[PDB]
């Protein structure tokens, strides 16, 4: 039964031997007796000698070289369908709660090809979220694609949250989780917030969390997006969200010198772009059904540039950008709104009004930045009687983009505000021309509607 | 009235440069560690690529 | 118009030779005697394909981890 | 009779494997069949027992291993003397104008060594271009080399074919023109322009088109400067235009990495200021003749610093910086008269008259820089009666230094002029003088010798 013997071990990756008329496929699966535990290899490349180029996909250590490993002749598969709905799931497919066995009948290899081309389908239809910058600056469709850009510690997390909350509650279709190499804390309470919610029967959940190995952070990815395919090829609609995608790149650089491939621009493997993208195009909305989805998207040391959010910006269909310094402020969401945008801000799929509000918000805030560098070495006298208006405009405006949410109910004790897309577009044109010139800007720092910003004012 | 106030501009000008040319002295040190950074990086990011090219 | 189509699932060899598949359909009306508009929309990204394909042929990489002919490329 | 075979294919790069008895020597030439067409290599390494490292001059594509190659036992050499005038020709000495064979009578190899410094001649006479602002600002003697800095689109091409036409039926001395890294678009609309000029029968062109391997772009510039040394050999005062060294040094570059020879401080290649001393010290001026020479330097993302122009300062007698801000206003040649420079301005090689005006015209120019922000706040009615009068002398130089060029005309309709240094200098000399203060502005604008200037007023 066992076929082929272990002639290396460097870290993650493993080597096997095989007879040459045996030598498994490029994506094949594996299975080791490492000590007393069952180990899966996933072979990554065929060397010449009958042997094989794996990743373990689980701890490496104990594994001795000379070990036998057993030739599955199939690829990872995952169960799917109805009965993964209210569960757990390991990156093998194999359940993580201490509940029994998955009761599946069908399961789905998590190597599979996009969809074609005169499969897809395109939507204008807006989806509204309760948060004033997110739908003025980048308002996003049913069945497209939302990205978060940020650093660390900027916000990324509570905003997919409060995402959740506002869409994924009062939806029908169900949903999946994929957490892919973050805090198995936040996934712990997520899972109890779900469950005491009652909601668990819709969300399918699985975790690759960051004290896995890196092969369980690199697949956990592609098994949740299978799952989230097979809702959508029922015909149904489906709600997925990615808590941070950057790590199966992370991954897949942590093991790509060990496969013996020639570093590229900052380190990154040199097929970053198709690793990613291979991911990306099937996460996509069809003629069958539609798949709507949050991404979270780290950048690391805050670098916008770095090959893998740039490489990351052209796949999405709104991305909206976090920035530490607005979050350094306080003023959260820290949406930047001179570079968060959407496919969707067009007047004939938003409508004028909408579109003219957005537009005068960025001009304005440009304008100000423009006048920042001047107030730092001269300071704010010297501006002109309209540029002191455009500066005391901009400032209300960047308090008002401001917003309490339901989930930061527990870092602040502000009750959570749900502001309605009418309501902000009415706000932001009433500031844009002048309407509350005489408030204090304090009057709009974490408040709803701009009802609320008068109230407050009248409390100091 | 008219020399007073000319009086009044002329130190209000003094003043006013004076914090000019603090404020100045501050954004030396900010952009001056901005510049650190970059050099560091640029040193670091060519003799990678140079001794990573190097089979 | 015609579209030309290499999506970022395509293989990266498709990717770098799409430009020239467009190039080569725009030189059949070229040749004829009428006009024609080709836009190659994201060069750089036939650069990017083009050195992965060439990092992993071993060859040797010039700045960036470019091959040292993306400009005998473009 | 062939001896070698083909052993390995790697882009542009052939290996050759000969018996150990007749090695090829460094940069000889040898040839193979790619099918129908015939390829020529150039020998670049001996590497190991008798395999030879080489440079496809033609494309590489079509060859297979195994191939026969015969190795000429020259370098690459071209033909020479009247024979080449008025023809085009390619890096390997063969017409491309399609006008059939060359006809030639004798051929000489591309590499030779440079003149010892005891065969040059000391010389200070100075050449007589058509244009006024470079006669002036910028003189150089024979035997000089002068380098025209500037961005993209200022006009360094259309300043050589100006020089080449006035250096061609004004002074009736033979030219030679090596396109390295020539645009298409741009060498035919040379070759048009030359042949209706009538000046095409002295002007001897060498192109090698952005669309070659890189050693092929690389040779080009020793093409001409080897058909330039054939007409000095001659006696002649020969002129040799190079079209650009940016490109010149970025095909070494492209050829050195090829090679997989370790890179240098921005990439650039380690044998950098090598490759330009091996060019730039082939053009002297000698005891029986003179090559002059000017070249065009692109100057990248508008720095001085860079390897590139950094390295081939070290060689020019005279730099022209040419400004896109000038070009914007309208005025050509937009030569920037402050910041071009000559080793040989001084009293002692043009003579104090030439200096004295030389030096008042930059006096002027850098009072009027001076006085521009005084006239912008507080208006020009308040500037001293002396100060008004340095503006409107300062504001008519600037006018009165663009010309119109002969070779401009298809972009203007108006005719050129060619101006003569004595004219130059009695022009300016006058101006600073104030015997034209009577003349409008405009009377100076893009007019020949000071006498259509008055006859422009007249008639304005
Ligand atoms: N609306 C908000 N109100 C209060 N604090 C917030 C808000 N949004 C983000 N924060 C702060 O951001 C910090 C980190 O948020 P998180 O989503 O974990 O960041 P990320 O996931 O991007 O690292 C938290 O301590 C939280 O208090
Ligand atoms: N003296 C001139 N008269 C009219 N047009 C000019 C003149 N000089 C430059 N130009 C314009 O500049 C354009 C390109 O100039 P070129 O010499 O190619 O610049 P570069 O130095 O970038 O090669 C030409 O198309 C021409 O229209
Ligand atoms: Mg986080
Ligand atoms: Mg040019």
């Amino acid at each position: 039964m066992a076929t082929g013997k272990i002639v290396q071990v460097i870290g993650a990756v493993v080597d096997v031997e095989f007879p040459q008329d045996a030598v498994p496929r490029v994506y094949d699966a594996l299975e080791v007796q490492n000590g007393n535990e069952r180990l899966v290899l996933e072979v990554q490349q065929q060397l010449g000698g009958g042997i094989v180029r794996t990743i373990a996909m689980g701890s490496s250590d104990g594994l001795r070289r000379g070990l036998d490993v057993k030739d599955l002749e199939h690829p990872i598969e995952v169960p799917v369908g109805k009965a993964t709905l209210g569960r757990i799931m390991n990156v093998l497919g194999e359940p993580v709660d201490m509940k029994g066995e998955i009761g599946e009948e069908e399961r789905w290899a998590i190597h599979r090809a996009a969809p074609s081309y005169e499969e897809l389908s395109n939507s204008q239809e807006l989806l509204e979220t309760g948060i004033k910058v997110i739908d003025l600056m980048a308002p996003f469709a049913k069945g497209g694609k939302v990205g978060l850009f940020g650093g660390a510690g900027v916000g990324k997390t509570v905003n997919m949250m409060e995402l959740i909350r506002n869409i994924a509650i009062e939806h029908s279709g169900y949903s999946v989780f994929a957490g892919v190499g973050e805090r198995t804390r936040e996934g712990n309470d997520f899972y109890h917030e779900m469950t005491d919610s009652n909601v668990i029967d819709k969300v399918s959940l699985v975790y690759g969390q960051m004290n896995e190995p890196p092969g369980n952070r690199l697949r956990v990815a592609l098994t949740g997006l299978t799952m989230a395919e097979k809702f959508r090829d029922e015909g149904r609609d489906v709600l997925l969200f990615v808590d941070n995608i950057y790590r199966y790149t992370l991954a897949g650089t942590e093991v790509s010198a060990l496969l013996g491939r020639m570093p590229s621009a900052v380190g990154y493997q040199p097929t970053l772009a198709e690793e990613m993208g291979v991911l990306q195009e099937r996460i996509t909305s069809t003629k069958t059904g539609s798949i709507t989805s949050v991404q979270a998207v780290y950048v690391p040391a805050d670098d916008l540039t770095d090959p893998s959010p740039a490489t990351t910006f052209a796949h999405l269909d709104a991305t909206v950008v976090l920035s530490r310094q607005i979050a350094s402020l306080g003023i959260y969401p820290a949406v930047d709104p001179l570079d968060s945008t959407s496919r969707q801000l067009d007047p004939l799929v938003v409508g004028q009004e909408h579109y003219d509000t957005a537009r005068g918000v960025q001009s304005i805030l440009q304008r100000y930045q423009e006048l920042k560098d001047i107030i730092a070495i001269l300071g704010m006298d010297e501006l002109s009687e309209e540029d002191k208006l455009v500066v005391a405009r901009a400032r209300k405006i960047q308090r008002f983009l401001s917003q309490p949410f339901f989930v930061a109910e527990v870092f602040t004790g502000s009750p959570g505000k749900y502001v309605s897309l009418k309501d902000t577009i009415r706000g932001f044109k009433g500031i844009m021309e002048g309407e509350y010139d005489h408030l204090p800007e304090q009057a709009f720092y974490m408040v709803g509607s701009i009802e609320e910003a008068v109230e407050k004012a009248k409390k100091l | 009235g008219v020399v007073e106030n000319l009086a009044s501009e002329q130190a209000a000008r003094m003043v006013a440069m004076k914090a000019a040319t603090d404020n100045g002295g501050s954004l030396i040190k900010e952009l001056q560690l901005v510049y650190n950074k970059a050099r560091q990086a640029s040193i670091t990011q060519e003799l990678t690529e140079i001794v990573s090219g190097a089979a | 118009t015609i579209v030309v189509v290499a999506t970022a699932s395509e293989s990266a060899a498709l990717q770098y030779l799409a430009p020239y598949a467009g190039a080569a359909m725009g030189e059949y009306f070229r040749d004829r005697g009428e006009d024609a508009l080709i836009i190659y929309d994201d060069l750089s990204k036939q650069a990017v394909a083009y050195r992965q394909i060439s990092l992993l042929l071993r060859r040797p990489p010039g700045r960036e981890a470019f091959p040292g002919d993306v400009f005998y490329l473009h």
